This record gives C-alpha cells, sequence and structure tokens, in this order.
RNA sequence: GAAGGGCCGCGAGCCCCCGCGCCUGGAGGAAGGAGAAGUCGUAACAAGGUAUCCGUAGGUGAACCUGCGGAUGGAUCCCU
RNA sequence: CAUCCGGUCGAUCCUGCCGGAGCGCGACGCUCUCCCCAAGGACGAAGCCAUGCAUGCCCGCUCACCGGACGCGGCGGACGGCUCAGGACAACGGUUGCACCCCCCGCGGCGGUCCUAGCCGGACACCGCUGGCAACCCGGCGCCAAGACGUGCGCGCAAGGGCGGGCGCCCGGGCGAGCAGCGUGACGCAGCGACGGCCCGCCCGGGCUUCCGGGGCAUCACCCGGUCGGCGCGGUCGCGGCGCGCCGAGGGCCCGACGCCUGGCGGAGAAUCAGGGUUCGACUCCGGAGAGCGGGCCUGCGAGACGGCCCGCACAUCCAAGGACGGCAGCAGGCGCGGAACUUGCCCAAUGCGCGGCGCGCGAGGCAGCGACGGGGAGCGCGCGAGCGAGGCGGGCCCACAGCCCCCGCCGCGGAGCCGAGGGCAAGCUGGUGCCAGCAGCCGCGGUAAUUCCAGCUCGGCGAGCGUCGCGCGGCGCUGCUGCAGUUGAAACGCCCGUAGUUGGCCCCCCGCCGCCACGAGGAAACGGGAGCGCUCCAGGCAGGCCCGUUGGAC
C-alpha cells in the first residue's frame, strides 16, 4: 500500500455535553473578549490540554512518593511546566498542578507576552501586527498568534529587524 | 499458505534492534542465509550506509562491495545483504579501520575498534558435537562452521579461539562457575557478569544465575550465555563494562548531553 | 441472596443473562432479524422508487387536515409503501410516474405525528432536492 | 488423486467436520506395486521420483534374494520357490505376491552344497537334505526393490509348521 | 518405442428417487386493528338497582344466565 | 472528564415507557477565501468484461550480417499484487515436539569408487532450398557448437537386510531417556568423473503434533457404525483407520453432544467513556483460502500453480464454415447493480526484488490528476494612518521531467453560510390566511392578535462549515458482577421427595499437592502510553548539533 497510510492523526479538542448553558456562554464570551479569541475551538483546545495535565497529575498522585515511576513522571511533568512558564518556578510539588487553570495557558500566548511588554496597544492590534510579519522570536519571524513562548525566550521577543 | 520460501521483508516486520525508520519505505533488506540467522544478524548495507555513512544509497554500497573494499573474517564479501553477527571482525584497509561487532547494553549491535594483535582470531561458541561420515568426530559453532577432530577435552557450550587465517583451535574456556560471561539474547543483551549458580530441570531449560560487577544479579537461559574468558575478558569490549543504567540515570545523561 | 453469588458460578450467571436479555423490546428488534426482513429498506438510509398514485390522507381526531402523500414502489424490492411530501405546495412539483428518493422520519419505524400509518419521507425527485426546489434555488424545467 | 489427509474423515464424536481447501500434493498416495514372484519375462524394477528429488524403487517381478541362517552364521543368495503362508490374507498366497512377513520356500542347493557335515540344529538339517527350506521375508518390496529375509529357528518355526501341516 | 485395446483407481456431467430450508397462488372460512355522529339492548363502576371476582360444566340474538366448590381485592376487624 | 430535562391528573407522590440533549461511521442537501496531512466500487452482483500495460536477465556456445541479430543453455517466473466466496472442537492466537519428517540459494567443511585420458560419439535449434493453410499453426532435405545429451579413465563404495549389552533399579559421541556410530556374514553396483562434484552440518521455509482459548438456536435430546480400539500388510518425506483384511466392541452427551442457521475469514486492534463494561473488527502487519463452478496433471528443491496444460458444465469470440481461441477478486477503463465510491497519466531517481561487474526490468513502488470521507493551521481588519494579505507578471530553490511549499523583485479583487426565535433549549414587530393551506423528534399551534403556518424587521447558535436520514456507544442502576425488581404497580412453581449442579460449623504452627499473591525468563512490530528534540506553531516525524552519552531513538 501507499506509505501515506501509516501517517497518524488525531483531534485536539472537546465540545461540551450541555451546549446551551447561560453562565458558560457568558464566561466564554468574556474570555474571548479579554484575549480576543477568534472562535470557540481555542477554548476547547485549552481545556483538552488542561485535562491531559490534570489526569497525569492525578495518576501520579495516587501512587506512593517513593515510587520510581512517580518520581520519573513527576520530574518530567514539572520540568515541562516550568520551562513553559505555565507553573510558577517556586512550586515543585505535584499537588500545585491540579490548581492550574486555562487562563494560565492563555497568558503565555504570543499576543499576551507582547502586550504585557507594552509592544502592542491591544490584543487585536497584536494579532493584526503578528499577521503582517512585523514580529520575531530569537531572530526568527513567527506569524502564528497561538504560538506559545517559553520563559527563556521571553526577553528574546522583539520587533522584526526587516519589518517596516 | 505460500507455495515456497519467502524473499521479501516488510519494514514494519523487521527486528526492532535494527532501528529502521517507519517512513523510510515499504521494504527492508532481506538478509541472505549465511553464518548467522535473520534475528541474530544485521545486513552489511545497514552498517555501511546508515551508520558509518560512507554511502547514501543502495547503489553506492553495491559499487563499494563489488570493488572489494570490505573484508569479513579475512574474506572479501560482495553481497550487500550478507549477515554480520556477534564477535565478527570488520576491517577496512583503505582507511585502516578495524572493528569487532559486539552488543551494547541497550541491546543493539556496535562496532568496537580493535588493534592488530587481536584481529587474527575470533571467539566461537560450540553448541553441538556429532559423528559425521565414517564415525569421524565433528564440532559446530554459532557462526555456521564445522571443525573435524576436536580435542576430547572440549565439551558443549564451551568457547573456542580460532585463528582467522587458519581455522585451528588454540585454547578453550570451559563453562564453569566463576567465569566471566556476556549475555547475547533476551532482555539482558549486552550485560557482563560472572556465573554464580547453575540449575537444570529434566526435559526443560537450564537456568543460569549471574552477578554483575556492582552486585546486581540477573537470570537468563543457557541458550544465550557466551563465555568471553577466564575471569577477565579476552577481547576489547565497549567503553562501558556491561552496566545497564536505570531510566533515571539515562535521563540525567540525556539532559547533560542536551 | 436472590442472585447466586458463589465463587464458582460464572456459568450460571452468563446463562441467566443470555436468556433474560431477550425480554427487551429494543434488543429483540435489533438482534432478532424479523425487523430486518420486514423493513422494506433492509437497513438502508434511503431507497429509490417510482411514484404511482398521488393521494391525500386525513389527520387524527384532535386535528383536522388532509396531508399530501404519494404511493411508491421500491425498485429493489417491488413492494409498496406510502411516502409523504411535507413542504407546502410541493405536491405540484411531484408528477405521476416519476423517479423519487425516499428516506425515513425521525423515529426508526414508528408513525410520526398525526399522520396515520406513514413512516417515509420524500427528499429528492428527478434528481433535485425538494428542499431546494421549495426555496427556488433550482428549477425543474427538465420535467 | 489418492490422498491420506484427515479432512475427509469424521470426528471422534462421529460428526462431519467440513472441508475448507482443495487437495494438496504433500498428502498424496500411489497405487500399490503388488510385487509378483516369477516362478519378455524377468526381473523388472521401476523407479519413482519422490518429494525432494529423492528416488524410490518398487519391484514388480523378482525371483532371488539373500537369506541368512543366524544360529550357524551362514548366508547365501537363493531362489524363492513359492509363498506358502501369509497372515493378512490367503488371496496373496494364491497369487504368489511378495510382501514383508510372507513365509516362503527357498531352494536348498546353496546351503546343502556345504552343509550336512557339521553338528547343528536337527530341524534345519532335515530341511537341508530335502528340496526346500522354510524362511521369512524381512525387507519391504515396493520401497527398496529387494526381497531379503532369514531362516526360521525355534518357536516361530513350530508355529508355522503346525499351521501349514494339515493343509 | 508410437497409435490403439483390457482391468482397476481418482472422478466430471446427466437421469431416477428421497429429504431439508426459503418464498408463493387459491373458491370458501375465520381473527385482529383503525376509521364515522350507524342499528339492538344496558353487563361493569354507588348495595350500579340479583354484591363482585376465580375454577369447572351446561344453555342463550348480544352483552350474559344458571348449578357445585372457593376468595374479600365486601357492603361485616364488634355479642351465651 | 461520577450531570440530567419535557409528557398520564381537578391538583399530588410513584412505577413505567415515549421524546430531547453528546461522540463516531456512512449517505443526502445548502455553501465554500488561503496553506498542510489524507481515505477512496467492501456493505446478501466471488456479476460480466472491449482496449492497452503488468517477468525478465545473462556469465557459456559466433565461419550469422559487419563483434550487435537469432537460437541452444543457465537462473528466475512457487516471491510480489487482488479479494474474503467457502470453512463454526476447523481456521486462528499463545505454549510443546519430531527419539515419526523434507528443504533451493548461501556459509563452513569433506573430497580414496570393484570388475583415445595431448581430450570420445551422434544429433537438434538458428540458418539455406523446396512447401502446405483464411487464420492459429507447422512439414521435408541439408553442412555446423556446447559448462547441452550419451559413454566413460579411477586407492570399494549408495539404499536396504542378519548377527553382536544386562540378571531388582540408579550412581562416553551424546541424552532426562539403549539413542548414534562401528565390526562381521551375505546381496546390489546407485551417485561423481572429456575444464570434479557425490556427501555432512547450519540457516530460512514447510509438514504434522501436546496443552489452554475458540458464534447463535432446546418449537434440535439423544448421536456416530471406519464410527472406537487391537493385530498385520501396503502407501507416504513421515507418524497415523490414511487405505485394505481379520478380531472385538466401543466412542460422545444438560460442564449442552448431534443437527440447523449466519447479510460468519481470524488475530494484532477500532469506536464509546468515572470504575466495571457494550458493539465492531472488508481494508495498512501476521496467518489462512481462492482465481467462472467441479475435478485431474507435467516441470521442478519447492505448485495439486491457473498473466502453466487436459476434461465436463455455464458463458464468450474469429471463420475464405473445413477449423481455431478465452478467463481483470493485477493497474487504468467500460456495462449492470446499488443510497454509496477517482486518470484508459509520467518514471525506476528513491525502498526493495530478479538476473548480472561499472547495468536492464518491474502498473511492486514513487510522482502527478480528481477528491468538503475526514483531520490541523490562518483570514474577511486595525485605526483617524499607515500596513499586510489573496491574485498577476518575472528570477531562484526543488523535481527523473514538471508542478507545490519556501525565498527574491514590479503591479496589488478584502468575499459567510446553515439552522432557529412557545417549552425542553440560548434567542420578539407589522401584513396575510382562517382547523383550509401548513408546522410539529414529544407536549402541542392553526375555528379573526396565530408569541408555533407563509412573508418583512430584529435577534441567537456554530462557523468555512451547517443541517437531514440510518447504524453503534452513552444517556440506562430500563439487563443490574460492582448494581434492579418480585404484599397491593409486571413478576414466588399448589405441596412434598429427589439426582446432576451450587453451597457447606469448629479444631492440629510448620510435611506434599491445587488454587492465590509477588518476582522473573521467554516471546514482532505498528497502535496506545510515555523520555528528549521550536517541522515558524499544530496535526506530525525521529530527528539533530557542533566543542555531541560510543549524539539519540530509553522504558
Ligand atoms: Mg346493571
Ligand atoms: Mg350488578
Ligand atoms: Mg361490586
Ligand atoms: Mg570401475
Ligand atoms: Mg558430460
Ligand atoms: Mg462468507
Ligand atoms: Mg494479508
Ligand atoms: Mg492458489
Ligand atoms: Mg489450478
Ligand atoms: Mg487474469
Ligand atoms: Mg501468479
Ligand atoms: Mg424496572
Ligand atoms: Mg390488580
Ligand atoms: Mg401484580
Amino acid at each position: 500500500p501507499r506509505i501515506s497510510r501509516h501517517r497518524n492523526s488525531s483531534k485536539t479538542y472537546s465540545t461540551p455535553k450541555k451546549p446551551f448553558t447561560k453562565p458558560r456562554l457568558d464566561a466564554e464570551l468574556k474570555l474571548c473578549g479579554e484575549y480576543g479569541l477568534k472562535c470557540k475551538r481555542e477554548i476547547y483546545r485549552a481545556r483538552y490540554m488542561l485535562a491531559k495535565i490534570r489526569r497525569t497529575a492525578r495518576n501520579l498522585l495516587t501512587l506512593d512518593e517513593n515510587d520510581i515511576k512517580r518520581r520519573f513522571e513527576g520530574a518530567a511533568l514539572l520540568r515541562r511546566l516550568h520551562m513553559l512558564g505555565i507553573l510558577d518556578e517556586e512550586k515543585d510539588q505535584l499537588d500545585y498542578v491540579l490548581g492550574l487553570r486555562i487562563e494560565d495557558i492563555f497568558k503565555r500566548r504570543l499576543q499576551s507576552v507582547i502586550v504585557e511588554s507594552k509592544l502592542a496597544k491591544s490584543v487585536h492590534h497584536a494579532r493584526n501586527m503578528i499577521k503582517a510579519r512585523h514580529i520575531s522570536v530569537g531572530g526568527q519571524i513567527v506569524n502564528i498568534p497561538s504560538y506559545m513562548v517559553r520563559i527563556s525566550n521571553t526577553s528574546r521577543v522583539a520587533i522584526a529587524d526587516t519589518s517596516s | 499458505m505460500a507455495r515456497g520460501v519467502r524473499k521479501h521483508l516488510k519494514r514494519l516486520n523487521a527486528p526492532k534492534h535494527w532501528l529502521l525508520d517507519k517512513m523510510g519505505g515499504i521494504w527492508a533488506p532481506r538478509p541472505t542465509n549465511g553464518p548467522h540467522g535473520l534475528r541474530e544478524c544485521i545486513p552489511l548495507i545497514l552498517i555501511l550506509r546508515n551508520r558509518l555513512h560512507y554511502a547514501n544509497t543502495y547503489a553506492e554500497t553495491s559499487m563499494i562491495l563489488q570493488d572489494k573494499n570490505v573484508l569479513i573474517d579475512g574474506k572479501p564479501r560482495t553481497d550487500p545483504t550478507f549477515p554480520v553477527g556477534f564477535m565478527d571482525v570488520f576491517e577496512i584497509p583503505k582507511v585502516h579501520k578495524t572493528f569487532r561487532v559486539l552488543y551494547d547494553v541497550k541491546g543493539r549491535f556496535t562496532l568496537v575498534p580493535i588493534q592488530s594483535n587481536e584481529a587474527g582470531f575470533k571467539l566461537c561458541r560450540v553448541q553441538k558435537i556429532f559423528l559425521g561420515d565414517k564415525g569421524m568426530p565433528y564440532l559446530s559453532t554459532h557462526d555456521a562452521r564445522t571443525i573435524r577432530f576436536p580435542h576430547p577435552d572440549i565439551k558443549t557450550n564451551d568457547t573456542i579461539k580460532i585463528n582467522l587465517k587458519t581455522g585451528k583451535i588454540d585454547e578453550w574456556y570451559k563453562f564453569d562457575i566463576g567465569k566471566i560471561v556476556m549475555v547475547t539474547g533476551g532482555r539482558n543483551c549486552g550485560r557482563i557478569g560472572t556465573i554464580q549458580a547453575i540449575d537444570k530441570h529434566m526435559g526443560s531449560y537450564t537456568m543460569i544465575r549471574m552477578k554483575d560487577t556492582e552486585g546486581t544479579e540477573f537470570l537468563t537461559r543457557l541458550c544465550n550465555v557466551f563465555v568471553i574468558g577466564n575471569d577477565s575478558p579476552a577481547v576489547a569490549i565497549p567503553t562501558t563494562k556491561g552496566i545497564r543504567p536505570d531510566i533515571i540515570k539515562n535521563r540525567e545523561l540525556r539532559l547533560r548531553s542536551i | 441472596m436472590s442472585k447466586t453469588s458463589g465463587l464458582y458460578t460464572a456459568r450460571k450467571l452468563r446463562t441467566v443473562r443470555r436468556v433474560n436479555r431477550w425480554a427487551d423490546k429494543k434488543y429483540r428488534k435489533a438482534h432478532l432479524g424479523t425487523w430486518l426482513k420486514a423493513n422494506p429498506l433492509e437497513g438502508a438510509c434511503m431507497a429509490r422508487g417510482i411514484v404511482t398514485q398521488k393521494i391525500g390522507i386525513s389527520a387524527k381526531q384532535p386535528n383536522s387536515a388532509v396531508r399530501k402523500a404519494v404511493r411508491v414502489q421500491l425498485t429493489k424490492n417491488s413492494k409498496k409503501i406510502t411516502a409523504f411530501v411535507p413542504r407546502d405546495g410541493s405536491i405540484t412539483y411531484i408528477d405521476n410516474n416519476d423517479e423519487v428518493l425516499v428516506a425515513g422520519f425521525g423515529r426508526a419505524g414508528r408513525a410520526v405525528g398525526d399522520i396515520p400509518g406513514c413512516r417515509f419521507k420524500v427528499i429528492k425527485v428527478a434528481g433535485i432536492g425538494l428542499l431546494a426546489l421549495f426555496l427556488r434555488k433550482r428549477e425543474k424545467r427538465a420535467r | 488423486g489418492i490422498t491420506h489427509d484427515k479432512m475427509y474423515k469424521r470426528s471422534k464424536t462421529g460428526a462431519v467436520q467440513g472441508k475448507w481447501h482443495k487437495k494438496r500434493k504433500y498428502n498424496l498416495g500411489r497405487q500399490p506395486a503388488n510385487t509378483k514372484l516369477i516362478v519378455n519375462e524377468g526381473q523388472k524394477i521401476s523407479t519413482i521420483r519422490c518429494r525432494g528429488g529423492n528416488i524410490k524403487r518398487r519391484a514388480l517381478r523378482l525371483s532371488h534374494g539373500s537369506f541368512a541362517w543366524g544360529s550357524a552364521d551362514i548366508s547365501h543368495k537363493a531362489r524363492i520357490l513359492q509363498v506358502v503362508y501369509n497372515s493378512t490374507s490367503n488371496e496373496l498366497v494364491r497369487t504368489n505376491t511378495l510382501v514383508k512377513g510372507c513365509v516362503v520356500q527357498i531352494d536348498s542347493a546353496p546351503f546343502k552344497s556345504a552343509l550336512s557335515n557339521d553338528t547343528l540344529d536337527k530341524e534345519i538339517l532335515d530341511q537341508i537334505r530335502g528340496d526346500h527350506i522354510l524362511a521369512r521375508i524381512s525387507s519391504r518390496p515396493g520401497q527398496v526393490g529387494t526381497a531379503d529375509g532369514y531362516i526360521l529357528e525355534g518357536p516361530e518355526l513350530l508355529f508355522y509348521q503346525k499351521k501349514l501341516a494339515p493343509k
């Protein structure tokens, strides 16, 4: 057969079981306005990733502290979270993870990091600027609004040298 | 049921320890019959193309081999699918590179560079003694070689040193408690240790208990226990001495190399 | 207790469930086979047939109306069914001896609404969706 | 053709198994040789190409064989006269058909030409002074193309003598 | 050593008979369901105007009636 | 990632079902800006097939024409590719064995052959002359080659057969295991040898075989008669009722036989989602089976082979009417059928296979084309002025040739639909019609305000996607092991005895056995989980950096 048959693929998001729920609609619209999200698939993606992290943390927490698997997996998970900036550096216990929330994921988006740096007037302005390729990360132009910046690259985000 | 023997090999059906990319292609090389079997060998092209990188395609390897640029146990081989196995001698005079094919702790084939003094021989495991035509005693080994008129003092599962130039036995190591060994099959490929116990069950397998240098103990069946000397190895071994680190230490080493 | 609970009683429990799960109407209707042999569509989403008579059916007691339907004969079975074209003024687009595509209602095989003994819907005629003809997206000047 | 596959049989409960493939060449058989004693005519042996290129030879007609007297360690090639007893069936005897286990009469000349002068078993010597000696067949004609055997000795000889004497 | 012939073995196809499974016509007979604002009476719900019901047997245009035995889910938790 | 809501009444609490709300697989319908990945005549027609392609290569043998042709000879064509008809103690999955077996290439050994050897004999093919027939097909005569055929120079060597151990058992060639080999008395001269290979071992593969698992119906309760076992021969690569003769009578069954049915290929796995589970598994890897139906056979190590031959049956073709010829469930394409499914394209450059020394071939496979099955990423503006997209014209990079992505220059098409607005369930204003026309999954609306029909305004949900139909999971503690119910709602046999079956008080300090728990060996990946790595992110992939654990692909 064609080698293209062995290529993998998967979905990335989940839809709520009860759609018409007033508080949920209000909160989702509030978040969309605050962070200027395009559609409601982004929130579903964030919820999916958060659920994955929470499930991993639960499974690890069920075990004993001195379980080799627990140590290995918790160390990897904490390192990833710290490198990504989602979890604060000073927290190094698996319990703290279960308290995380999607807003922490959102705060690490490129729009957010360039807005808190005073490099853009607004999230909408940030998106428009990102599309036109006036921005760079570590000397490389990034035009994806949902691109997530690691902590080590936070000070390396600047305006594109070649942009007008 | 196929009406005859099999000539092809799907890539997904190839051995794991060959380390072949899923997207490389539909097919993988099918080794030809020779000194070693399909699951205890690795084709020459894989070594010459995907490791040493002296070639980038099948055709280049074909030219290199048909121009006589590699010697296996002192004999030039022109077959790209010739099987290479354990304790084989890989010499390339054009670049003065000499390697002995051994196992790493992870359980894969590795090339340990050697010297001139020890490249005139190899170690073989004797696993079968039988009478041939005219009642003449014989002896076979793991690399598909037979020797007539062996010494009566040589028994099964022993290890034999033979000169590459001449297939003549020099000295032999007995299978006994207290002898350094190397594991060549299963979950413990590449580990080195000393025999501590031997337990036999009538009509079934014989289990061998070995202890590593650090005090770790492990078990394996006698079918893949290889003697490599008398308390000290007879050949040069990889930089590591048959110590398998745990996942934690391997992760630390990876992070350090990052 | 009422149910057997011994450590070596798996066979009896399996047999009990095997026998007793045939008492559910849904499970029978699905796994018995009579419905499949009796359903004119043989487990298909929809079928293709020929209309042969255009008729109107009265509604039930608490309602008062005459619903517009047609009689159809399925090509692959040669049996007869009654299919109902709901959309307003869409009977005039259907002509006698015309090729149609007929699907089901919301419920699997029960009557829907006040229409008595009708279980099928017309969706395509002459190759054009009725919903599209009703909205004037396309025209049936080929017929 | 002829086959010995077990798919065409019944099960241990007496049930019909069913068939799931066509006939295969590994499971074939062949018509029997039915080797005949000679008593255009002569020794005729055929050859069969068997699986793996191996060669099998079945005898159709033959008249001689090698026979051994174990007690005295005497062995010669002798002519076979006729078949006189067979346990499987009397039809084979009537037709003088040679198979392993047949009881035959051989000519006595090669043995009497050197015997009747040394102390040995009385019965074999009494046979020797006559025209024929009772013997048995130990090879498989139809597989190796030969008919060899040995001269009967003690209790088995008594058994077969008591069997064929009334006839 | 060819054509050709004889006997056995593998075994197609056709004929005959038997059995199994799935569909199907049929005068007449008989059930059920739906539709309407049809004709004859009032069996049940109140002591429903003869308390109701169960089993069995017979009878009658129809619901039903009567005989033997039983129950209260009765209209009675109450009398030397 | 442990959720409920509307409907029996004049009102109320229950049982109990109907309906709604989510995910996935397909089909239908509306619509559609850009990029990346990607399935694609399987769904009671394993129905029928014009047209073209899908297996060749070459060492040996040149007085052929000017060595290339051609032919003999050798290797290969039994792999690969397609499909799931048939088959329900079978296939298949895990676990044993052959001390009952066969095996090409390849690797390593070994290599003694009874009774013209400066090199043996005769032919055929191609080719020349003469010819038949519509076609397909061949005939006769004639010089010539071999790593072709036959004969065969030589120190005895194939198959098979007879004899050769013990004294209760156990304590080398080799085993757990009297298995191998050898000697000796007779038979027989098989194979190798006109440029030396018979034979042995290993390897891959196959054949059978132990143990465990392996669909439904009891309106199928008894079934089998080479069926069960024993003796003997035959045949087979080989064990064996595998076949034949004789003897005896057995074997299986509620722990479900036998029979019947299946729109029945199996597994690795997929969908769904608290935990326990339910349903599916044509299709990527492994294994099996088949090539219109049913049978038979040659060549060969290997086929009961069908892009090999012979016959019967059902179809089909050409005929200058005597004869000849075929098998797409291989790639494209066509008819029929159906709700349902693409170009009669280019190339071996990559991965491999066959042959072979500086290479050929391969509809395997790769590249492109159609493609809203489907998955992933951006966008139809921000602001009081600037800026950037798509698109076009050119240059690079890439590519077997070309596109595509990406980079560089000059001009610069800014486009949203599908459903709904009484409740469940988020979202209301005029005009018509008048229980008609129509809506409505359920409750219900419509007999002059119609908050529900048809229109306009406005509003809501998702969004380049939205809606409708059918199926599966969930909802459902409405199949209940976890975990239902059984006075009155549906449901305790009229009662007793009783075999299979299920369940059985307390007690021994340690031994053996079964279950049980833990650890371990051994055994494919892919999928799933999971460590590390900025394909610009992502779906993905196993990469990659320079001053790399032996860079890595752990488990
Ligand atoms: Mg009354
Ligand atoms: Mg009354
Ligand atoms: Mg009453
Ligand atoms: Mg000779
Ligand atoms: Mg010759
Ligand atoms: Mg089938
Ligand atoms: Mg397959
Ligand atoms: Mg086949
Ligand atoms: Mg065939
Ligand atoms: Mg074909
Ligand atoms: Mg083929
Ligand atoms: Mg209930
Ligand atoms: Mg009642
Ligand atoms: Mg009741």
